[PDB]
RNA sequence: AGCAGAGUGGCGCAGCGGAAGCGUGCUGGGCCCAUAACCCAGAGGUCGAUGGAUCGAAACCAUCCUCUGCUACCA
């Protein structure tokens, strides 16, 4: 199954199927093939299997050595041991998050439900870059710290650019944590030093407490159907639900509820939304077959929903209670809030634009990234820390957690802010 | 925190030409 | 992946059991002192593939082949 969410987000030219097969050995993939016109632009999956010969190097099936194809420049081959039969030590779980600036909303959301990270750095462009940052910020907010940067992509990045970029990064990040976090600079045209990684990642990582016992939580990010084009009538199936589990052991035949809903037909206010019930058909993860679906890991729940809620990708940041779970519906909502004094996300080799941005007006479309949801809503009233926010289709509260707020500074929204949900 | 970038600095760069 | 369209001369592209068409270039010659437009002949044919029912498949039938498109992505 999984144990643990690594998340994989990296800003602009690293280039993600090069690392992401080395770390998982599963292809990130979705729409397009053109897979993706740079790094990968959706939000990938992807699972793995971590042994070791009692080494820290972990092996390929085929473990007397491994003879890579990255490039025919060179040979890169590396040693892992030699073979008769491999330990177990864990079965691990990634998030590929969106590496484009654009995607910022969507970025969060993925991210919001991983239990770790890697930050992949290019040496290409400016060194303290400004995804980094935005990467890095949020992460330390959601309740995360265990962070491993990696150096990507420095195959042709001579060695003073590069230490120059770790410098400035680390520098500027002071006051946000990553003195504790390791900086493992790699080659991602000849697969070098990625045996150490096997260690670094067991080692900074182990798995978080998980509550067992705790009702069941679902947080469904990807939306999947398996009747797909040319169904049969009675082949006929469930529609499956890409999420982590955060909370609970979900079990096989476990009803489900959907608990942002649907709103009731002719509706003359923002009021009333009714949940959605569905049973749970299968729990599968990896692709080895089980009667449980333990927490901190990421599982496609076939459920007995149907077809048209799954034949296009509808179902990001959707919260799932088993079943008729106390969390509250707010489709208002009232937000503490505080405001960062840069603008996030942005900032250039000239120094545009993260600049003070000006306070909140009233009547004004904002994006609140509450969870791991991604709503649209317009703020009501505006107090300095007492913002009440209505928002256009009900939102799941399950905790009063965290939130993050984004501005539209331009053509897309940008990070200006966070806070908790009173 | 960064004994973790040198070493394996110079375990990376003495590979390149 | 399933799905709407296509399979013809270089290109455009008629056509359907008793027929490889026509348009455009192609090349020669004529008219005219000569070219041009024009006219004539010349030149360009696995009609995707694999067969079957058949007195005969360019035509029926089934499959395979391809690009052109769809819910936009299918653990």
């Amino acid at each position: 199954q999984a144990t643990i969410n690594i998340g994989t987000i990296g800003h602009v030219a690293h280039g993600k199927s090069t690392v992401v097969k080395a770390i998982s050995g599963v292809h990130t993939v979705r729409f397009k093939n053109e897979l993706e016109r740079n790094i990968t632009i959706k939000l990938g999956y992807a699972n793995a299997k971590i042994y070791k010969l009692d080494d820290p190097s972990c092996p390929r099936p085929e473990c007397y050595r491994s003879c890579g194809s990255s490039t025919p420049d060179e040979f890169p081959t590396d040693i892992p041991g030699t073979k008769g039969n491999f330990k177990l030590v864990r079965h691990v779980s990634f998030v590929d998050c969106p590496g484009h600036d654009i995607l910022m909303a969507t970025m969060l959301n993925g991210a919001a439900v991983m239990d770790a990270a890697l930050l992949l750095i290019a040496g290409n462009e400016s060194c303290p870059q400004p995804q980094t940052s935005e990467h890095l910020a949020a992460i330390e907010i959601m309740k995360l710290k265990h962070i491993l940067i990696l150096q990507n992509k420095i195959d042709l990045v001579k060695e003073s650019q590069a230490k120059e970029q770790y410098e400035q990064i680390l520098a500027f990040v002071q006051g946000t944590v990553a003195e504790g976090a390791p900086i493992i600079p790699i080659s991602a045209q000849l697969k070098y030093n990625i045996e150490v990684v096997c260690e670094y990642i067991v080692k900074k990582i182990p798995v978080p407490p998980r509550d067992f016992t705790s009702e069941p939580r679902l947080i469904v990010i990807r939306s999947f159907d398996v009747n797909k084009p040319g169904c049969e009538v009675d082949d006929l199936k469930g529609g499956v639900a890409g999420g982590s589990i955060l909370k609970g052991v979900l079990k096989v035949g476990q009803e489900i509820e959907v608990r942002p809903g649907i709103v009731s037909k002719d509706s003359e206010g923002k009021l009333m939304c009714k949940p959605i019930f569905s049973k749970i058909v299968s729990l599968f993860a990896e692709h080895n077959d089980l009667q449980y679906a333990a927490p901190g890991g990421l599982i496609g729940v076939g459920t007995k929903i149907d077809p048209t809620l799954c034949r296009a990708d509808r179902m990001v940041g959707q919260v799932l209670g088993a079943v008729g779970a106390l969390p509250e519906i707010f489709t208002e909502l009232e937000i503490s809030y505080f405001l960062l004094r840069r603008l996030l996300g942005v900032r250039t080799e000239g120094d545009k634009k993260a600049a003070k941005v000006q306070k909140l007006s009233k009547n004004e479309v904002l994006m609140v990234n509450i969870g791991s949801l991604s709503t649209g809503g317009r703020v009501s009233a505006v107090k300095a820390d007492l913002g009440k926010i209505v928002l256009t289709n009900p939102v799941c509260t399950e905790v009063g957690e965290k939130i993050a707020l984004s501005r539209r500074v331009e053509k897309h929204w940008r990070l200006i802010g966070w806070g908790q949900i009173r | 925190s960064e004994k973790e970038y040198v070493e394996m600095l110079d375990r990376l760069y003495s590979k390149l030409p």
